[PDB]
RNA sequence: GCAGUCAAGCGUUCAUAGCGACAUUGCUUUUUGAUUCUUCGAUGUCGGCUCUUCCUAUCAUACCGAAGCAGAAUUCGGUAAGCGUUGGAUUGUUCACCCACUAAUAGGGAACGUGAGCUGGGUUUAGACCGUCGUGAGACAGGUUAGUUUUACCCUACUGAUGAAUGUUACCGCAAUAGUAAUUGAACUUAGUACGAGAGGAACAGUUCAUUCGGAUAAUUGGUUUUUGCGGCUGUCUGAUCA
């Protein structure tokens, strides 16, 4: 026969399979193209997602009707204790694809990073890197042996880094580890730059700047085993149906007599690896500061943490990237912010933003007040108070 | 001394611009071949102020004024308001007005010495309109329509009305204004006169599709072709 | 950025917070939240709801 | 859009599917309108075309002078009552749905409009702004 | 039902801009038939709803060639199935035809796709009414009304979820193979410019929004409320206040 009325599919065939993402930290499948004339710097940076909030700003976008007027916009705060470099790794191009020939580690590793190697930390003797930290007991001729094998070889150089999980309201204590390629020039200058930063720390403003357009890479919020209607967005069947009205009615023709990968079925929803692109950065925030959440017109000193703190997260005592829009994954997840993979114009990008106001009122209710100095101002003294 | 100008493709020039003996005001969109049409006849003499009123491109629709002052609706932002106070002279006094009826263009028509207002506007503002616009206030309707500012187009020399007007209505209302009134159409027969053209003593602009007989009528009653 | 007052409950209204209501005679009503926007749709009198601004203003609360 | 639409319009929440009946706010003599289609709407299996503030539709007059009845003619939505979102951040809605009756070029069959008019309507249709009293 | 070949001829002249009569040569299994090969120790029969996929014989969109194409417009062909193709009134209706939108509202296959997926309006039992016919029981190129819609827990397939053996154990990776997505429209400008006696009247670039699809996400707005979280109210019971 034929469909009798011809309509689009339900569901994107590019995001299949919808199985569970294989770690809470989402991989970075590709990094920006290498520019050898620029200084040496990292291509991505790790962070934890606090929440969202509200932003007023003047829109200057030539020709639009909303040109030169405030517009409210949603931003997500991703939180940043500075990252710290525990090693570097080289890769040699092979006809079967890139391959890591050697790894080189820092001398002194924190509790947090050594904890990543342990399922059972409390029963452990904590002996990881003990034999390795003794390869500095000489002049280093065994480790400088290996950094000389990277320089000679190694088309590309990636730098093992780790998050500082103890500046974060999270309860975890076990830091996340990761590799970040570096786009500065001269693979000889890459392993130099690394070897000089071992156990030093790197900060937001030395990777991402204002107004840049970056990628957000997280694992999706998991909703669990889910049925076809809310998973794939199908019509709900008429009231009168027998054996359930929330389903897909025809699972295929007689032939081919098999069910096809493209029909809609029920299973895992949420908790997938998803990369969203082109997110403008409204602020790159300072770790120790007051009036993180003030701005040139605002002038009242207040941080970006809402009254009562970000729901389910904490207080934001660290650096933060404050990025326009919404981001995959939910609160308290590890986010990986990547540099763009292509140049842009778009005139929406390349627009410089100046935040006119930031919303510090509470997210745990209907917030009437920005600062507790505002609440006590309006509401007057109470029976406790004075 | 009439002029044909088309804002974007629109033929209604009384919507987008408000023209008085002291100053001019124009919409902020599209091409300045619309904007050059004012200067070329005006020159460097009067100011010309690009603006938005309440974010809307309709400035002469939301604003009522003569050379002595301007009135702006409450929805006008203050980020826009100051811009209008500096670009205009300091002689012109803007005084914002809070009223039930938001668009002040349609509700009021006034030339330097006379104003006509929609009858339902409160007795508070007819006090204020006397102060800001500096005129006399008379509550009338031109041929049983409602909005006077849209359907009766005035200037100190003479003024125009929509074609539907009764002759006893024209001769009635001319003695009020002191200026000769003439019915007619514009924009190839559009009933709405005050939204299709803006005019002052030495300039008149109207939509590109106005017919040549119509244009002469505009030219004659506003004393355009000198003299 | 102008801050207005909710006309029922008196609260200050920050951007993107609440709804606006234009009644048949065009008079505009702003509401901080769904609570005061629901008590307005019930015809409740502001001056008899104990926690509103106009309430305390008649009962002479807290102005002292 | 097409004939009469000046500039573009920013999407607002669709409040009036095919079959809705709105007050007709002009003085042209119709008491109400009946939306039979929406100009420019998209086509998807099972959706109902849906109007919104400032749109141009196809209407008929159920209540009003019999001169105007039994005939499809275009109309414009001046009020919504389904709350939509401006970009200055507010949500707002009117007390009820309403509209005016127009020609394919957008001119107004009536000489006036009563009560408010949304300024997504008043800017997009220059004749509607010329007939308007309160604009929001 | 569809596609070629010769062109007697319509078209201002002009066979091939656009056609074709006479006929001839083929293709088509979405026509209707013919046969009676499989099935009567049963392959659940119409249509719609729902949903996936393939074909091209292209309706829209892309880029082209042509006109008896100035522009505008439309028309015929070329590669092309990547992506779309709708809301309804009447009818069981497939079909059809009307109303309005649309860039367009193309033609089909998959056991006339699809009832352990639905529905049960239609045909098609038993009840009943009418019309014609028959002496009658009863019959119908017929009209009408009422009429039980069973089963998965099995094997595969599909969708998700673990997992022994790879000396033990942890972390960081590579990327073979597989899948893959965006879409279309209008407004401002270019420009009342080009072409044009005029009437009329474009386009590349740039810009602001939008339609259908997709992926997320929940600051705000909305919905939801067993936070039975707080307040209000009814009947009754704990002797009442209180709870």
């Amino acid at each position: 026969s034929h469909r009798k009325y011809e309509a689009p599919r339900h569901g994107h065939l590019g995001f299949l399979p919808r199985k569970r993402a294989a770690s809470i930290r989402a991989r970075v499948k590709a990094f920006p193209k290498d520019d050898r004339s620029k200084p040496v710097a990292l291509t991505s940076f790790l962070g934890y997602k606090a929440g969202m909030t509200t932003i007023v700003r003047d829109l200057d976008r030539p020709g639009s009707k909303f040109h030169k007027r405030e517009v409210v916009e949603a931003v997500t705060v991703v939180d940043t204790p500075p990252v710290v470099v525990v090693g570097v790794v080289g890769y040699v191009e092979t006809p079967r694809g890139l391959r890591s020939l050697t790894t080189v580690w820092a001398e002194h590793l924190s509790d947090e990073v050594k904890r990543r190697f342990y399922k059972n930390w409390y029963k452990s003797k904590k002996k990881a890197f003990t034999k390795y930290s003794a390869k500095y007991a000489q002049d280093g001729a065994g480790i400088e042996r290996e950094l000389a094998r990277i320089k000679k070889y190694a088309s590309v150089v990636r730098v093992l880094v780790h998050t500082q999980i103890r500046k974060t309201p999270l309860a975890q204590k076990k830091a996340h580890l990761a590799e970040i390629q570096l786009n500065g020039g001269s693979i000889s200058e890459k392993v130099d730059w690394a070897r000089e930063h071992f156990e030093k720390t790197v900060a937001v403003d030395s990777v991402f700047e204002q107004n840049e357009m970056i990628d957000a890479i997280a694992v999706t919020k998991g909703h669990g085993f889910e049925g076809v209607t809310h998973r794939w967005g199908t019509k709900k069947l008429p009231r009168k149906t027998h054996r359930g009205l929330r389903k897909v009615a025809c699972i295929g023709a007689w032939h081919p007599a098999h069910v096809m990968w493209s029909v809609a079925r029920a299973g895992q929803r949420g908790y997938h690896s998803r990369t969203s692109i082109n997110h403008k950065i409204y602020r790159v925030g300072k770790g120790d500061d007051e009036a993180n959440g003030a701005t040139s017109f605002d002038r009242t000193k207040k941080t970006i943490t809402p009254m009562g703190g970000f729901v389910h997260y904490g207080e934001i005592k660290n650096d933060f990237i404050m990025v326009k829009g919404c981001i995959p994954g939910n609160r308290k997840r590890i986010v990986t912010l990547r540099k763009s993979l292509y140049t842009n114009t778009s005139r929406k990008a390349l627009e410089e933003v100046s935040l006119k106001w930031i919303d510090t009122a509470s997210k745990f209710g209907k917030g009437r007040f920005q600062t507790p100095a505002e609440k006590h101002a309006f509401m007057g003294t109470l029976k406790k108070d004075l | 001394m009439a002029t044909r100008t088309q804002f974007e493709n629109s033929n209604e020039i009384g919507v987008f611009s408000k023209l008085t003996n002291t100053y001019c005001l124009v919409a902020v969109g599209g091409s300045e071949n619309f904007y050059s049409a004012f200067e070329a006849e005006l020159g460097d003499a009067i100011p010309i102020v690009h603006t938005t009123i309440a974010g809307t491109r309709i400035i002469g629709r939301m604003t009522a004024g003569n050379r002595r002052g301007l009135l702006v609706p409450t929805q006008t932002t203050d980020q826009e308001l100051q811009h209008l106070r500096n670009s205009l002279p300091d002689s012109v006094k803007i005084q914002r007005v809070e009223e039930r009826l938001s668009a002040l263009g349609n509700v009021i028509c006034c030339n330097d010495y006379v104003a006509l207002v929609h009858p339902d506007i409160d007795r508070e503002t007819e006090e204020l309109i006397s102060d800001v616009l500096g005129v006399e206030v008379f509550r009338q309707t031109i041929s049983g329509n409602i909005l006077v500012g849209s359907y009766c187009s005035l200037s100190n020399q003479g003024g125009l009305v929509h074609p539907q007007t009764s002759v006893q209505d024209q001769e009635e209302l001319s003695s009020l204004l002191q200026v000769p009134l003439v019915a007619g159409t514009v924009n190839r027969g559009s009933s709405v006169v005050g939204a299709g053209m803006v005019v002052n003593d030495y300039l008149a602009v109207t939509g590109l599709d106005t017919t040549a007989p119509e244009l002469s009528v505009i030219e004659s009653i506003f004393r355009l072709q000198d003299a | 950025m102008k801050v207005e007052i909710d006309s029922f409950s008196g609260a200050k209204i920050y951007p993107g917070r609440g709804t606006l209501f234009v009644r048949g005679d065009s008079k505009i009503f702003r509401f901080q939240n769904s609570k005061s926007a629901s008590l307005f749709k019930q015809r409740k009198n502001p001056r008899r709801i104990a926690w509103t601004v106009l309430f305390r203003k008649h009962h002479k609360k807290g102005i002292t | 859009s097409g004939n009469g639409a000046q500039g573009t319009k920013f999407r607002i929440s669709l409040g009036l599917p095919v079959g809705a009946i709105m007050n007709c706010a002009d003085n042209s003599g119709a008491r109400n309108l009946y939306i039979i289609a929406v100009k420019g709407s998209g086509s998807r299996l099972n959706r109902l075309p849906a109007a919104s503030l400032g749109d141009m539709v196809m209407a008929t007059v159920k209540k009003g002078k019999p001169e105007l009845r039994k005939k499809v003619m275009p109309a414009i939505v001046v009020r919504q009552a389904k709350s939509w979102r401006r970009r200055d951040g507010v949500f707002l809605y009117f007390e009820d749905n309403a509209g005016v009756i127009a020609n394919p070029k957008g001119e107004m069959k009536g000489s006036a409009i009563t009560g408010p008019v949304g300024k997504e309507c008043a800017d997009l249709w220059p004749r509607v702004a010329s007939n308007s009293g309160v604009v929001v």
